RNA sequence: GUCUACGGCCAUACCACCCUGAACGCGCCCGAUCUCGUCUGAUCUCGGAAGCUAAGCAGGGUCGGGCCUGGUUAGUACUUGGAUGGGAGACCGCCUGGGAAUACCGGGUGCUGUAGGCUU
RNA sequence: ACCUGUCAAACGGUAACGCAGGUGUCCUAAGGCGAGCUCAGGGAGGACAGAAACCUCCCGUGGAGCAGAAGGGCAAAAGCU
RNA sequence: UUAGAGGUCUUGGGGCAUCUCAACCUAUUCUCAAACUUUAAAUGGGUAAGAAGCCCGGCUCGCUGGCGUGGAGCCGGGCG
RNA sequence: GGCCGCCCCUCCCACGGCGCGACCGCUCCGGGGCGGACUGUCCCCAGUGCGCCCCGGGCGUCGUCGCGCCGUCGGGUCCC
């Protein structure tokens, strides 16, 4: 069997990419992260204080506390058939807000104001998202110009 | 210093946009000083 | 075809498990009130009949009082599918108007002897055939002690249900794993 | 070019042995849980990828006309407090559908084929068809249809299908 | 049109060499009494203001290297799903969907935030 | 009983007396903090001096070092003083 | 890891003022990697798709603090 | 009573086609005068783009606006 190390198997997720190595940019500490926001987990090699283990690497989860350097996060994990919120403490170098959220909210919010344009106005405005329908009935023009006709080509073998 | 320390902002004086740089070169200036830079080789030893 | 059928019988009463023929009588009653009337509380009565004394806990006095002092509660009827028993830490008893299928002796007589009045549930019938100003109560049914040993195992990191113990004493199940000074306390 | 269709009709042709979990899903999802079940199903790109993962265990197209007016009329059952009812009179709809402003079989047929506001309340009312086996039989149930078999998007030769299983 | 102090994103910003730089500034520069530190006032620290844009720095240039971006490579390589397809095999073709990477050929060569100057 | 890379089929997990290896220690500093420096290597020079002594300038993205194996990480660093 | 080519400092060698080889450098070229990689799929895995939401008004704090700061909590109201 | 059945007609709308103008955006295969850079034909030379500046041409999916004309088992409880 294989060993039990916990970076066993890091060598390329914990990896800075290429030409990416150095000093971490000061953005990454200037984020600010607030109780009940979702943040994706990355661990990075160059911080190995409050470094998240592997299999939280790639998972998404929610902010329960703040602290001086870290975050407390509610993270979903597979185990053998169930599923369960285990809660992890995570420095800032390693995760990032999840931009899944903010467009939901930023649709939120056009649908607030959408429905009080709509009452001001006396209409209606479709509000629900609608999956790709079937391309409508329409009419292409050739233009007085013939399509060109396409036939197989003879094989040939190359080198 | 203590009794008045406000600063009054330096007033600003509208002026003439005079370019004191190079601007950059066209693609079309780039290309052209090759294809004489090419001709006044082969004139010159040709000449010669 | 493609489906499955380990959860086609559902599992619940559908009579009462005893041969009280008494009891067997107010199921009887109650069957007829549940389908020709539109009341959900006769539904709800019909199915307590059918339940078994472990789901139908014993209600004291005081905590029905609690529960018939609370605002707009004025002139219902209590109705209990279960005992109600005394409670001696309560004082003074007002009068309360109480359907239960037993009463305990000194239950029924405070309750009496403070004016109130004690129905069965065929009078109830009479009184209220849709349940109309009635309180339906219940006693608590997590409130008796094998659900202190259910859950979460005692030897489990933040569990605190009690363990199967013979007997209660410095020398029972407090050494190892109760611990930190012996191998270890979670 | 025309409008792509907005319908189409999609038939169980394999059996429950040996299906993958996926495809197990999705053929429920589809009410397609027993061989020569049909239903009807609203095309758009939610859809289609779901009948893209079924290929090999569907065959399905374009109904017309006709064939949603025999498919509801001759084998056409609702679903009534979760009961498989008969329609026999235009009451049953309505008493189910009537909400809605369908209240005979003319206004479910309707409904199904010119697809619209409505089209998920009418289609889940019918329950799924159960359909015999095709008269003159079938050419090969485990290859695609465009390579001579039965599987995928015959796109309106399955009206000829439906003209053998109903 | 530009600079300075502090920065954000960290090469479209780097590297090599050439040209130009008004005014403020930034520097090079002069000196070692004090503060401070050295084998050495070279660096560091301090006190300056005779000279200079030679250097740093800024802008531009190069059929420039690199970098960024796009074509091509190519519906190729690979691949989800399918068959009582082929082939002795090795492997290959088709149906249903997804779909790259060099070489090669083009275009570009920092944007910007806060505060304070010059272009009078 | 443990650790590194791979197996392992780009989340995690995954076997064989599979492959390549390491461990039962070592450190008052090689723990902690601050400051100041830049390493391997190469080119060109300088009395004895030469392929290798020490001095000086230049180039140097780390190709050195960070005690133990390997992987990751790191430059007015985590390296040296 | 294969082969030619163009230059030269050569603590290099050989045949003989030397000249060819070897060495080094530069621009090319053939062939490769489970324990290599700039690049990089398909199929994967996580999260989200509202009433536990959104938007107004107020109160509490011993935490934080230039501040009417910030954060959290609590109490009302409106919007299907 | 209404509609459809054949003849001058009649209005609106939809779809398609054909032209005519106006407006807008990109472009030069373009012209004319104002400043910057380029060339081993550089003083008499020869080019290269850039700002205002109005004429000329093209494209815009065949843009927007209207105007006509042609087609429809077209639509208007089969318009009047």
């Amino acid at each position: 069997t294989n060993t039990k190390g916990k970076r066993r198997g890091t060598r390329y997720m914990f990896s800075r990419p290429f030409r990416k190595h150095g000093v971490v940019p000061l953005a990454t500490y200037m984020r600010i992260y607030k109780k009940g926001d979702i943040v994706d987990i990355k661990g990075m090699g160059t911080v190995q204080k409050g470094m998240p283990h592997k299999c939280y690497h790639g998972k998404t989860g929610r902010v329960y506390n703040v602290t001086q350097h870290a975050v407390g996060i509610i993270v979903n994990k597979q185990v053998k058939g169930k599923i369960l919120a285990k809660r992890i403490n995570v420095r800032i170098e390693h995760i990032k807000h999840s931009k899944s959220r903010d467009s939901f909210l930023k649709r939120v919010k056009e649908n607030d104001q959408k429905k009080k344009e709509a009452k001001e106005k006396g209409t209606w405005v479709q509000l629900k998202r609608q999956p790709a329908p079937p391309r409508e009935a329409h009419f292409v023009r050739t233009n007085g110009k013939e399509p060109e006709l396409l036939e197989p080509i003879p094989y040939e073998f190359m080198a | 210093i203590r009794e008045n320390p406000v600063y009054e902002k330096k007033p600003k004086r509208e002026v003439k946009k005079k370019r004191w740089n190079r601007p950059k070169m066209s693609l079309a200036q780039k290309k052209d000083r090759v294809a004489q830079k090419k001709a006044s080789f082969l004139r010159a030893q040709e000449r010669a | 075809v493609d489906i499955r059928h380990n959860k086609d019988r559902k599992v619940r009463r559908k009579e009462p498990k005893s041969q009280d023929i008494y009891l067997r009588l107010l199921v009887k009653l109650y069957r007829f009130l549940a389908r020709r009337t539109n009341s959900t509380f006769n539904q709800v009565v019909l199915k307590r009949l059918f339940m078994s004394r472990t789901n139908r806990p014993p209600l004291s006095l005081s905590r029905m009082i609690r529960k018939m002092k609370l605002p707009g509660r004025e002139n219902k009827t209590a109705v209990v599918v279960g005992t109600v028993t005394d409670d001696v830490r309560i004082l003074e008893v007002p009068k309360l108007k109480v359907c239960a299928l037993r009463v305990s002796s000194r239950a029924r007589s405070r309750i009496l002897k403070a004016g109130g009045k004690i129905l069965t549930f065929d009078q109830l019938a009479l009184e209220s055939p849709k349940g109309r100003g009635t309180v339906l109560l219940s006693g608590p049914r997590k409130g008796r002690e094998v659900y202190r040993h259910f859950g979460k195992a005692p030897g489990t990191p933040h569990s605190h249900t009690k363990p199967y113990v013979r007997s209660k004493g410095r020398k029972f199940e407090r050494a190892r794993g109760r611990r930190a000074s012996r191998g270890y306390k979670n | 070019v025309p409008a792509e269709p907005k319908l189409a009709f999609v038939i169980r042709i394999r059996g429950i042995n040996g299906v993958s979990p996926k495809v197990r899903k999705v053929l429920q999802l589809l009410r397609l849980r027993q061989i020569f079940n049909g239903t009807f199903v609203k095309l758009n790109k939610a859809s289609i990828n779901m009948l893209r993962i079924v290929e090999p265990y569907i065959a399905w197209g374009y109904p017309n006309l006709k064939s949603v007016n025999e498919l509801i009329y001759k084998r056409g059952y609702g679903k009534i407090n979760k009961k498989r009812i008969a329609l026999t009179d235009n009451s049953l709809i309505a008493r189910s559908l009537g909400k809605f402003g369908i209240i005979c079989m003319e206004d479910l047929i309707h409904e199904i084929y010119t697809v619209g506001k409505r089209f998920k309340e009418a289609n889940n009312f019918l329950w799924p068809f159960k359909l015999s086996s095709p008269r003159g039989g079938m050419k090969k149930k485990t290859t695609h249809f465009v390579e001579g078999g039965d599987a995928g998007n015959r796109e309106d030769q399955i009206n000829r299908l439906i003209r053998r299983m109903n």
